[PDB]
RNA sequence: CCGCACAAGCGGUGGAGCAUGUGGUUUAAUUCGAUGCAACGCGAAGAACCUUACCUGGUCUUGACAUCCACGGAAGUUUUCAGAGAUGAGAAUGUGCCUUCGGGAACCGUGAGACAGGUGCUGCAUGGCUGUCGUCAGCUCGUGUUGUGAAAUGUUGGGUUAAGUCCCGCAACGAGCGCAACCCUUAUCCUUUGUUGCCAGCGGUCCGGCCGGGAACUCAAAGGAGACUGCCAGUGAUAAACUGGAGGAAGGUGGGGAUGACGUCAAGUCAUCAUGGCCCUUACGACCAGGGCUACACACGUGCUACAAUGGCGCAUACAAAGAGAAGCGACCUCGCGAGAGCAAGCGGACCUCAUAAAGUGCGUCGUAGUCCGGAUUGGAGUCUGCAACUCGACUCCAUGAAGUCGGAAUCGCUAGUAAUCGUGGAUCAGAAUGCCACGGUGAAUACGUUCCCGG
C-alpha cells in the first residue's frame, strides 16, 4: 500500500529537482506524499599514487558522494501510478520504486 | 612432592608448578589438576601424598622430561636422515619455516660474524 | 581682493629670514622680527591679473584643479572646489598624477565600478567579510580620487597652495604646458608658476581668502 | 612547481562533469569504459570537425551524447547521414540505443580545445610557434577574454633541446575557485618528436554557485 | 515543568530533560554513580548543579550517545548548563564565566598522508 | 598441510607412471616435473628424478619418505658459504 | 604492457569462463562430506585434468587502457594513473578532489 | 616561541580535592593518557600520608614540596662565548614543576612491590626533607654555587 | 628576521627478537628501476602457480595480438590417446543465421606477404607526470618619472603583519601573477522534511522502542544565520597595527584541509602510457613446465614486539566513530578445544551482515624472579584458501620458552585534542598486513627566549 521511491544521484541539486518533480506529480494526482526525506549520503574515498614510477611521496584523495533521497505515498491511486510511471529525469539520477 | 620427573616443582600455585615440568604446559597442567579435582592456588606443599600419587599417575598418562626429549630429538634426527630439505636446514642450524636468512635470523643462527 | 582685505587676513606674513629662496627678493617688502614680510603692492595686482585669466579659462568651459595637501587646509581646498563645481586634490599629490593620466583613468574606472557594483547588487553573493572589504576598497578609492573622478580629462588650469610643497605637481604641469596658479611663500621657487601669487600659504584665514575669491570669480566666469 | 589540474579542481564548483550518467559499482567500470571508447572513436571521426567537447549521459534504456564543436554542417553532411551512421556505430559500441546530439560552439577562439588543437596543427605546418600562439592570444583577447595563457614544450622549432616556453596575457587567476578557466591540453607529433601545448582562458568569475 | 538542553562534546551528544523537584539523576535508565566507573566523571557532571547549588531541587533524566566516557561527561555538563540557562537565564553570566557555555570544539585531527598519525612524522634518519 | 577431507594430492600421470613401473617390474629412475606430488606408500624401494628447476635430480624412495612432497628432495638452490 | 600479456589475460578469462560450471560441481563433490571418498578421489583427479587457466587465481586484474596489473582500482578498472586523467578532465561522474 | 611565547594550556583543578596543583601533579604522573590508573596511585599515597604523617594530606604535599622545590637553577647558554653553567632564579611555577618532576621520578626509583608504596613513602621522606628528591635539590644548589 | 632551528619539553632510534627494504655476497637465475637532503614498509593498493620482464628446458615462425588477401569449413558441442604441459594425434555430434541464392554475415582452419611484435637503447632527444627548494613571500608589468643611454624608480624609508599584510613616509601611480579570500570539513542556531532514523509527553505492552501512537528532541541533509577588530578601553602618527575587556557556541586569517607564484635540480620516470632516434627480428618476438624473484659470512635504513607489578592473569562489566558487502557479506542453530564445519535467515542495505571495540571498570590473583616477564625458535597435530601451500600462505591446538632485566657514540618526533597510548575499518586481494590509507577511545608535558645549532 506504500509506494516507496528511493532516489540516488551524485549532486544534491539534481536529486532535489527530482524530489520536487515527484511530489508535485503526487499532488497532481493529489497522492499522500511524505515529502523528500534526506537519507545519509554515502562517501567514497580513494587515495592514489599520482607520482609515476618510484616516487611515492606524492598522493591524491578523491571522493564520490552518493546523495540519497526517500519519498513515499501511502495512498496510491491510478493517477498516482500511471503519471509516476510517466516521469522522466536527468540521467544523473536513479529511481527505485517499490510497492 | 616428587612428580615422577627429574625436575622438582617450586612451592608456587599448582598449575604454575606443573608447567615447570618439561612437556607439561599451562593447558596440560590445569587439565591434570582438573582430572585430580584439586583446587588451584594450593602449592606443592600443604598437599599430602594422597594427592601427589594421583598427580604422578595422571601425568604418567603423559610423556615428560627425558622420554619426550628423546622423542623430539629422534623426530628431528630422522628428519635430517631422510635427506629432506628441512632435514638439511636442521643440519645447518637455520630457520626451517621460511624466514629471512638475509637478515635477523640470529635466534636460530646465533651471534654475528664479519 | 583689496590690500586692506588681504592685510587684515595676514597675507603679508611670511617665513623666517633664515629660510628664503633667492628669486623671491623682488616680492619681499622687508623683514621684521627675523620674519620675511611679503609686499601686498605686488601681491594684489598679480592676484587680480590671475583672477582675470582664471575667469577667462572658466568662461571657456575650463576644468580647474585646486591643489593643496596641507593637513590643515585640505577640507578648505576641497570645499573651495565644490563651491565652483571643479576638481581638486586635497591629499598627497601622487607622482605622475597628470603625466601618468592613463593609470589615473584606470583607477577612476575601478572607483566607478565598485560604487556601481554595490548599487547593482551581488554584494549578497560575496561573503559578508568580502562585501565589507569591497566597501573599504571603495572608501580607499574615494579618499584617493574623490576630487578627480569626474575630471574626465586633463585639467585646463591649476591652482596650487604652497607651491614649494607641491613641487611635483608644478613640474608635471610645466611638462604638459598646463598653466600654474599658485600662492607662493617667500621660501618657494617662483619659476614654475606662470601667474605667481606671492603670499602666505599656511595661515587658514589667508588661504580661505584666496580660495573664496578665486571661487567667486570662477562662478562669475561660468555664469556669463 | 607542479600546479594542480585546473579543470578538475573546479568540478561541481563552476565546472560541470563531462559525463553525467549515474551507475552502481556493478556496472560502473564497464560503463565508463564504453564511454571512454566512444569518446575516442568520435574524436577520431570528427578529427577535422573541430570538436571541443563530448558529453555522455546514459539513461537506463538509452545512451545520449552531445558534441560541442564549431563545424556542425561538417558533422551533418546531408540530412544527418554521417551523423546517423555515427549514431549506429556508437549505439553498437555501447550496445545500447544511441542518441547523437550536437551543440556547436560560437566563439571557437574562445574555447580551450579548439585553440590548442589549432596551435598543434599549425605546429605541424612547422609554422613559427611564436607567431602561432601570438595569433592565438590576440584573437582570444580581441574576442573578449579576460585573460589567456598558452604554453608549449619540448624540442621547439625542431631544436635538439627541450627549451619549453609559455606566453601570457590579460588576467588568469589560478587560485580563485570562483573563476572559469577553460583549460585544455593537446599534443603535436613533429618529426623531431612530441611537443605539448597547454591553454588557459579566463573568462571572468562566476557568481552564484554552479547555476 | 519540562526544560531541555542539548550538550555536544568531542564525539558524544546529550539529551537533558529536567523537572523541578529533586536531585536524582538517571542516564539511559541507569544511575550516575553506578553508571560511571570513575568518580571524576561524577564530579564533572555535578559541576553545573554543584555550582548553582540548586542540586536537590529538580531531577534529571539525561540521555547520551557515542564517544567515550569523557565525551559523555562533557556532553552531559554542557546539556545541563544549557537547560539551566533556558530555565532561569539569570545564571547565564554565572555559567559563562564559570566556563560552561563554551561548547568545547577540540576534536580529533584526521590522519594526514605521509604521517604516521595526524601530526606525527616518520623517524627520518637525517644521517 | 592441505586438509584431510580432500585427502592427499598427486598428479594423475604420476599415478600412471608409478603404477606402470609397479606392474612392469623395476624401471629406470623415471623423470618428473611435479615436485608438488605426494609420496605414496606403494612407491617404495624405487627411485625417481624430479626437475629442480634446471634439471631432474634422482632420489631413491623409501617408506618414511611417504607424506612428504617430492619437492623436499630436490633443493632448488645452491650454496656452500661466502 | 606487451600486447602478448593483454591477450594472455583475455584468453585466461575467456577460458576460465567456459569451465565455470564444471569447476563448480567438481569442487562441490570434492568438498562434499559423505561422498564415497573414492568418487571424491577420482573427482579431484578429473578436476586437475582441466586447463590450469580455469582457476580464477590465474586471472590478474589489468588496466583496460594500458595493460597495467599494479595500482588497479576495482571500482573503475583502471591503473592508478589513468584514473587521475579521466578524473581531472571530468569523465568519472561525480568524482572530485577530496579534502575533508 | 621565536615570534611569541606560548606556554602550557590553562588547566582545571582536580575535583576530587579541589586542587589544580593536584591536577598538575597527576598530569605529570599520567602515563600515556591513562588518568584513572594514575590518579589512583596519587590518591592512594595522599590518603596514607594523611594518617602516617599527620592530617591534611593536601598540605603534606607542600610540606614535602617546599622541601624539594629548588631555588637556584642552571641555564647554560653561549651569551658569553660558550656553554656557561650560570646560576639564576626562576618564577615559582618552574620550581614547583621541577619539584613535582623530581618526586615523581624518585618514586620510579624504588619499586617496593607497588607504586602506592613508592610514592607515599618517598613523599614522606620529602616531607622529612631527606631522601633523593630533596637530595637532588641540595645537589643542584651545590653544583650551581660551586 | 624567520623555522620543533635551538632552548624548554615529553616520547623514541641506536642494545635484543622479529617484520621489511637496501647494499654486499651467492646463484643457473636471484628480472628491472629508484641512490645524500629530496633512494632504502620506495615503483608494488599486496611474487605459492599466475603475476614475471629471470634462469633451466621443452617448443612455434605473417606469428599470442592487427588489417588486407586468398582457399576451405557453420559456429560450436562431446570425447579419446600421447606428453609435464605446451602440444600433437584423433573419434564423435552439430553444420546454425541474412540472402534480391549470386553470396554474405558469422566465426574457425591453411596459405600469402605486406607485416604484426619488443618490459630492446637513449628521461641528456621528448611529451606527459612527479619530487625538491617552499605554501618560501615573492615575482614582475604597463604607464610615469630620471638619465644621451646601458638603466633606475615603483619594489626603497618608517612602521606593522603569517605574508610585497597594511598604514605612513616616499616620483611615482597602478595593475597582474602570487598572499588573502571564494572551496571542503569541523565547532552554534534556525528553517525544511521525519523512514529503515527518533521517543519528550502519549494508551497498551511480553517491558524489548515494541507499538497503536507522537514530530518535539536526538539524528539525517538541504537550506540558511553567525565573527567583522564589529564593541569597549588602553597603546602607537592619532596611522597601520597592538594589548586587554565585553559580549558571544565561536575573537582576532575559529579548527583542519584542499590550493604550490616565478624558477631551481640535463632531479625521477623511454618497465603505465605517448613519443624522436637507434636495435632485434625462425628472435632481444611467441608458448609451456618447473625454478627464481623469499638465497646468507654480511653490512644499512624503516618497523614491530618486548625487557614487566601504572604490571601479567582469571572472572565479571561500560562506553565509539568510521566503513564495507551479491562468483558478496553472511546471522540464527547445530557440531567442533580452537582455527572452523554443517545448516541456513537476512540483506545491492539509516533496516541485514561483517561486529560484542580495546584501553576502562569491578573482584581475585601473582611478589620482583629472567618471573604467571618476554615470547623467538623448534616439535607435534590440525584447519582454510586454492589445480596446487616442498622450495614458499595465513591460521588453530598441544608441547617447547631463546635473546631481552630500558640499550654507547649519536640521532629522531612533536606546541593540544597534539604528543603518547588503545583499538576499529578500508584499499590491494582466491588466499596471504608489524606496510599503507583512514576512524575513534583515552589523553599529557614544555616553552626564559633567540645565544647558539641548522635552514631560510
Ligand atoms: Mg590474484
Ligand atoms: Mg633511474
Ligand atoms: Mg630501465
Ligand atoms: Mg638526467
Ligand atoms: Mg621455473
Ligand atoms: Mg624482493
Ligand atoms: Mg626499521
Ligand atoms: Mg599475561
Ligand atoms: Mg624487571
Ligand atoms: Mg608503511
Ligand atoms: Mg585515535
Ligand atoms: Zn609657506
Amino acid at each position: 500500500q506504500r509506494i516507496r521511491i528511493r532516489l540516488k544521484a551524485f549532486d544534491h541539486r539534481l536529486i532535489d529537482q527530482a524530489t520536487a518533480e515527484i511530489v508535485e506529480t503526487a499532488k497532481r494526482t493529489g497522492a499522500q506524499v511524505r515529502g523528500p526525506i534526506p537519507l545519509p549520503t554515502r562517501k567514497e574515498r580513494f587515495t592514489v599514487l599520482i607520482s609515476p614510477h618510484v616516487n611515492k611521496d606524492a598522493r591524491d584523495q578523491y571522493e564520490i558522494r552518493t546523495h540519497l533521497r526517500l519519498v513515499d505515498i501511502v495512498e496510491p491511486t491510478e493517477k498516482t501510478v500511471d503519471a509516476l510511471m510517466r516521469l522522466d529525469l536527468a540521467a544523473g539520477v536513479d529511481v527505485q520504486i517499490s510497492l | 612432592a616428587r612428580i615422577a620427573g627429574i625436575n622438582i616443582p617450586d612451592h608456587k600455585h599448582a598449575v604454575i608448578a606443573l608447567t615447570s615440568i618439561y612437556g607439561v604446559g599451562k593447558t596440560r597442567s590445569k587439565a591434570i589438576l582438573a582430572a585430580a579435582g584439586i583446587a588451584e592456588d594450593v602449592k606443592i606443599s600443604e598437599l599430602s601424598e594422597g594427592q601427589i600419587d594421583t598427580l604422578r599417575d595422571e601425568v604418567a598418562k603423559f610423556v615428560v622430561e627425558g622420554d619426550l626429549r628423546r622423542e623430539i630429538s629422534m623426530s628431528i634426527k630422522r628428519l635430517m636422515d631422510l635427506g629432506c630439505y628441512r632435514g638439511l636446514r636442521h643440519r645447518r642450524g637455520l630457520p626451517v619455516r621460511g624466514q629471512r636468512t638475509k637478515t635477523n635470523a640470529r635466534t636460530r643462527k646465533g651471534p654475528r660474524k664479519p | 581682493v583689496s590690500m586692506r582685505d588681504m592685510l587684515k587676513a595676514g597675507v603679508h606674513f611670511g617665513h623666517q629670514t633664515r629660510y628664503w629662496n633667492p628669486k623671491m627678493k623682488p616680492f619681499i617688502f622687508g623683514a621684521r622680527n627675523k620674519v620675511h614680510i611679503i609686499n601686498l603692492e605686488k601681491t594684489v595686482p598679480m592676484f587680480n591679473e590671475a583672477l582675470a585669466e582664471l575667469n577667462k579659462i572658466a568662461s571657456r568651459k575650463g576644468k580647474i584643479l585646486f591643489v593643496g595637501t596641507k593637513r590643515a587646509a585640505s577640507e578648505a581646498v576641497k570645499d573651495a572646489a565644490l563651491s565652483c563645481d571643479q576638481f581638486f586634490v586635497n591629499h598627497r599629490w601622487l607622482g605622475g598624477m597628470l603625466t601618468n593620466w592613463k593609470t589615473v583613468r584606470q583607477s577612476i574606472k575601478r572607483l566607478k565600478d565598485l560604487e556601481t557594483q554595490s548599487q547593482d547588487g551581488t554584494f549578497d553573493k560575496l561573503t559578508k567579510k568580502e562585501a565589507l572589504m569591497r566597501t573599504r576598497e571603495l572608501e580607499k578609492l574615494e579618499n584617493s580620487l574623490g576630487g578627480i573622478k569626474d575630471m574626465g580629462g586633463l585639467p585646463d588650469a591649476l591652482f596650487v597652495i604652497d607651491a614649494d610643497h607641491e613641487h611635483i605637481a608644478i613640474k608635471e604641469a610645466n611638462n604638459l604646458g598646463i598653466p600654474v596658479f599658485a600662492i607662493v611663500d617667500t621660501n618657494s621657487d617662483p619659476d614654475g608658476v606662470d601667474f605667481v601669487i606671492p603670499g602666505n600659504d599656511d595661515a587658514i584665514r589667508a588661504v580661505t581668502l584666496y580660495l573664496g575669491a578665486v571661487a567667486a570669480t570662477v562662478r562669475e566666469g561660468r555664469s556669463q | 612547481g607542479q600546479k594542480v589540474h585546473p579543470n578538475g579542481i573546479r568540478l561541481g564548483i563552476v565546472k560541470p562533469w563531462n559525463s553525467t550518467w549515474f551507475a552502481n559499482t556493478k556496472e560502473f567500470a564497464d560503463n565508463l569504459d564504453s564511454d571512454f571508447k566512444v569518446r575516442q572513436y568520435l574524436t577520431k571521426e570528427l578529427a577535422k570537425a573541430s570538436v571541443s567537447r563530448i558529453v555522455i549521459e546514459r539513461p537506463a534504456k538509452s545512451i545520449r551524447v552531445t558534441i560541442h564543436t564549431a563545424r556542425p554542417g561538417i558533422v551533418i553532411g546531408k540530412k544527418g547521414e554521417d551523423v546517423e551512421k555515427l549514431r549506429k556505430v556508437v549505439a553498437d559500441i555501447a550496445g545500447v540505443p544511441a542518441q547523437i546530439n550536437i551543440a556547436e560552439v560560437r566563439k571557437p577562439e574562445l574555447d580551450a580545445k579548439l585553440v590548442a588543437d589549432s596551435i598543434t596543427s599549425q605546429l605541424e605546418r612547422r609554422v613559427m610557434f611564436r607567431r602561432a600562439m601570438k595569433r592565438a592570444v590576440q584573437n582570444a583577447m580581441r574576442l573578449g577574454a579576460k585573460g589567456i595563457k598558452v604554453e608549449v614544450s619540448g624540442r621547439l622549432g625542431g631544436a635538439e633541446i627541450a627549451r619549453t616556453e609559455w606566453y601570457r596575457e590579460g588576467r588568469v587567476p589560478l587560485h580563485t575557485l570562483r573563476a572559469d578557466i577553460d583549460y585544455n591540453t593537446s599534443e603535436a607529433h613533429t618529426t623531431y618528436g612530441v611537443i605539448g601545448v597547454k591553454v588557459w582562458i579566463f573568462k571572468g568569475e562566476i557568481l552564484g554557485g554552479m547555476a | 515543568n519540562q526544560y531541555y538542553g542539548t550538550g555536544r562534546r568531542k564525539s558524544s551528544a546529550a539529551r537533558v530533560f529536567i523537572k523541578p523537584g529533586n536531585g536524582k539523576i538517571v542516564i539511559n535508565q541507569r544511575s550516575l554513580e553506578q553508571y560511571f566507573g570513575r568518580e571524576t566523571a561524577r564530579m564533572v557532571v555535578r559541576q553545573p548543579l554543584e555550582l548553582v547549588d540548586m542540586v536537590e531541587k529538580l531531577d534529571l533524566y539525561i540521555t547520551v550517545k557515542g564517544g567515550g566516557i569523557s565525551g559523555q561527561a562533557g556532553a552531559i555538563r554542557h546539556g545541563i548548563t544549557r537547560a539551566l540557562m533556558e530555565y532561569d537565564e539569570s545564571l547565564r553570566s554565572e555559567l559563562r564565566k564559570a566556563g560552561f557555555v563554551t561548547r568545547d570544539a577540540r576534536q580529533v585531527e584526521r590522519k594526514k598522508v605521509g604521517l604516521r598519525k595526524a601530526r606525527r612524522r616518520p623517524q627520518f634518519s637525517k644521517r | 598441510p592441505r586438509s584431510l577431507k580432500k585427502g592427499p594430492f598427486i598428479d594423475l600421470h604420476l599415478l600412471k607412471k608409478v603404477e606402470k613401473a609397479v606392474e612392469s617390474g623395476d624401471k629406470k629412475p623415471l623423470r618428473t616435473w611435479s615436485r608438488r606430488s605426494t609420496i605414496f606408500p606403494n612407491m617404495i624401494g624405487l627411485t625417481i628424478a624430479v626437475h629442480n628447476g634446471r634439471q631432474h635430480v634422482p632420489v631413491f624412495v623409501t617408506d618414511e619418505m611417504v607424506g612428504h612432497k617430492l619437492g623436499e628432495f630436490a633443493p632448488t638452490r645452491t650454496y656452500r658459504g661466502h | 604492457a606487451k600486447q602478448s600479456m593483454k591477450a594472455r589475460e583475455v584468453k585466461r578469462v575467456a577460458l576460465a569462463d567456459k569451465y565455470f560450471a564444471k569447476r563448480a560441481e567438481l569442487k562441490a563433490i570434492i568438498s562434499d562430506v559423505n561422498a564415497s571418498d573414492e568418487d571424491r578421489w577420482n573427482a579431484v583427479l578429473k578436476l586437475q585434468t582441466l586447463p590450469r587457466d580455469s582457476s580464477p587465481s590465474r586471472q590478474r586484474n589489468r588496466c583496460r587502457q594500458t595493460g597495467r596489473p599494479h595500482g588497479f582500482l576495482r571500482k573503475f578498472g583502471l591503473s592508478r594513473i589513468k584514473v587521475r586523467e579521466a578524473a581531472m578532465r571530468g569523465e568519472i561522474p561525480g568524482l572530485k578532489k577530496a579534502s575533508w | 616561541p621565536r615570534r611569541r611565547v606560548i606556554g602550557q594550556r590553562k588547566i582545571l583543578p582536580d575535583p576530587k580535592f579541589g586542587s589544580e596543583l593536584l591536577a598538575k601533579f597527576v598530569n605529570i604522573l599520567m602515563v600515556d593518557g591513562k588518568k584513572s590508573t594514575a590518579e589512583s596511585i596519587v590518591y592512594s599515597a595522599l590518603e596514607t600520608l594523611a594518617q602516617r604523617s599527620g592530617k591534611s594530606e593536601l598540605e603534606a604535599f607542600e610540606v614535602a614540596l617546599e622541601n624539594v622545590r629548588p631555588t637556584v637553577e642552571v641555564k647554560s647558554r653561549r651569551v658569553g662565548g660558550s656553554t656557561y653553567q650560570v646560576p639564576v632564579e626562576v618564577r615559582p611555577v618552574r620550581r614547583n614543576a621541577l619539584a613535582m618532576r623530581w618526586i615523581v621520578e624518585a618514586a620510579r626509583k624504588r619499586g617496593d612491590k607497588s607504586m602506592a608504596l613508592r610514592l607515599a613513602n618517598e613523599l614522606s621522606d620529602a616531607a622529612e626533607n631527606k631522601g633523593t628528591a630533596v637530595k637532588k635539590r641540595e645537589d643542584v644548589h651545590r653544583m650551581a654555587e660551586a
